[PDB]
């Protein structure tokens, strides 16, 4: 595989992938939720479904082209699909789409309706999905009163006062030329799509986005959102993780890959080779959790999301973790390591490696985004290799022995003890 | 271990108050946070508050009690002094 880049003020960027048998082409912004002031809030998530709005898909579906978009801290994403014969198609509609003209998909009734939707859909998740609404208020107390505490979703309170005139501003002040990468991955050729933008002229806008004066800083708090009235207790716990373009990004990832994920239904999920699962499973602490090292553009969290039932053991269970993440600094072994080697290429060879061409889209697009070119997979199994355990024992003095936490929780969280025991469990007094 | 009776406390879980919901809790940890920044003007402003609402319900019963003491001693030291010596004689048999 390859990956090859042009500019042009726009940044051509694609995955000749032969083999696959559609083709996604589509513009990756630079701008994210993290770009938003906390009156604007969810903006882009209405961009998002203005442009996956009904009249808009209806055109798109007329000649067998399917949307796609997504919504991140970072980057938006504005991809379309098409057969591999159909990458013309594909971009003469995004033309149309974005740069044409904009009034058509702004109108009053589809502006009307997309903001019902959204607000339905924001509504929807802000009392259902518990889990992710855990991990977004990790977010918004992890990063607080700083422009990456914003969720991606948007809020009731701020979606609601959102008119045309704050979406063409956005519109103006972020969808321009130097924030934006076209991407296509699938089934077309580099030269193929450099030739078809140079034959229409596809100019987004003059360009030069807002400098965003506040940068992200870590601040240890907590927030609790407890609601008697659930079945079970969801709590994410996290630390300042490591950004990307850092050293420490794979491993942050190795470490992360250590303690794994776990469900506690799966009968395989309960024989890996994880020292946790001898204090968790005697009991039963919890019903699942995962280890998430999140890499953002100036700053990235570090810890754990769970979910559990036994309410009156959560301490137990942020206890024998904690001590595990004790582990890291003191004690972690070569055969841990060597595990969490041959899992993390796995998953990330899962990741960047799958056959889904909009998954590729939006990865390669958030990578030459960020850091100018996508690093190849082989030169990151190589970097992988490199790690040693004194590698991931600094990186857990560093980051991980006695720092402040971060802690997220709903539900029945009664059972959760204070900020200064979870906190204080973070070094152990033995070493 | 046998069962015990209905108690008004329970544990970490299942403490026993009534089920709360939408009451959501904020709290910076201490390492953030600086200790001691609220002594000064606290301590004087503060301090006048909670004694201004709170000391005439000891100032009074002091003084009653200090007052009805005092009375009591001078009224003493009168009556075994050369001048109340008749009086004492009065009021002790």
């Amino acid at each position: 595989a390859e990956v090859t880049q042009l500019s042009n003020g726009i940044v051509v960027a694609t995955e000749h992938n032969p083999s696959a048998h559609t083709a996604s082409v589509g513009v990756v912004f630079g701008s994210g939720a993290a770009n938003e002031n906390p009156y604007n809030n969810g903006v882009s998530n209405l961009w998002k479904n203005i442009f996956l709005s009904k009249e808009n898909s209806a055109v798109a579906a007329k000649e067998g082209l399917a949307l796609s978009s997504n919504i991140s801290r970072d980057f938006q994403s504005y991809i379309v699909s098409s057969l591999p014969g159909s990458t013309d198609k594909s971009l003469d509609f995004l033309n149309q789409s974005f740069i044409q003209q904009k009034a058509n998909l702004l109108s009053s009734s589809n502006f009307e309706a997309t903001k019902k939707s959204v607000l339905k859909q924001v509504q929807d998740f802000e009392e259902n999905d518990h889990p992710n609404r855990v991990l977004e208020h990790l977010h918004s107390t992890a990063f607080q009163n700083t422009p990456l505490s914003l969720p991606t979703r948007g809020t009731l309170e701020s979606l609601e006062n959102l008119v045309v005139a704050d979406l063409e501003s956005f519109a103006n002040n972020h969808f321009l030329n130097s924030n934006a990468v076209v991407v296509g991955t699938g089934n077309i050729k580099h030269e193929d799509l450099v030739n078809s933008i140079e034959s229409k002229n596809l100019s987004l806008q003059t360009g030069t986005k807002p400098v965003l004066k506040k940068k992200a800083a870590f601040l240890g708090s907590e927030v609790r959102l407890r609601d008697d009235t659930l079945p079970k207790a969801w709590i994410s716990l996290a630390v300042e993780g490591e950004p990307v373009n850092s050293p420490n990004y794979f491993v942050a990832k190795l470490a992360a890959q250590i303690f794994g994920s776990y469900n506690a239904f799966e009968p395989a999920s309960r024989l890996q080779g994880i020292k946790l699962l001898d204090n968790i499973q005697e009991y039963q602490l919890c019903d699942n959790f995962n280890h998430f090292s999140l890499s953002y553009k100036d700053s990235g969290l570090w810890g754990f999301s769970t979910a559990t039932r036994n309410v009156t053991m959560i301490d137990d269970l942020i206890h024998f973790t904690l001590k595990q993440w004790n582990r890291l600094t003191i004690s972690v072994t070569d055969t841990e390591v060597e595990r969490a080697k041959s899992l993390l290429k796995l998953q990330l060879g899962q990741l960047y490696e799958s056959g889904n061409p909009v998954n590729d889209a939006n990865l390669l697009g958030a990578e030459v985004l960020i850091k100018g070119s996508k690093l190849s997979l082989g030169e990151a199994f190589k970097k992988i290799d490199a790690i040693t355990v004194k590698d991931v024992k600094a990186w857990a003095g560093k980051r991980l022995w006695d720092q402040d936490i971060a802690i997220a929780g709903t539900g029945q969280i009664e059972g959760l003890l204070d900020y200064m025991r979870i906190r204080s469990d973070m070094s152990m007094m033995r070493w | 271990g046998p069962p015990s009776g209905k108690t008004y406390m329970g544990w970490w879980g299942h403490m026993g108050g009534p089920k709360q919901k939408g009451i959501t809790s904020y709290a910076v940890s201490p390492y953030a946070q600086k200790p001691l920044q609220g002594i000064f003007h606290n301590a004087v402003f503060n301090s006048f508050r909670r004694f201004k609402s709170q000391f005439l319900y000891v100032l009074i019963p002091a003084g009653i009690y200090w007052y009805w003491w005092k009375n009591g001693n001078e009224y003493n030291e009168f009556l075994y002094s050369k001048a109340g010596r008749e009086e004492l004689e009065r009021v002790n048999v």
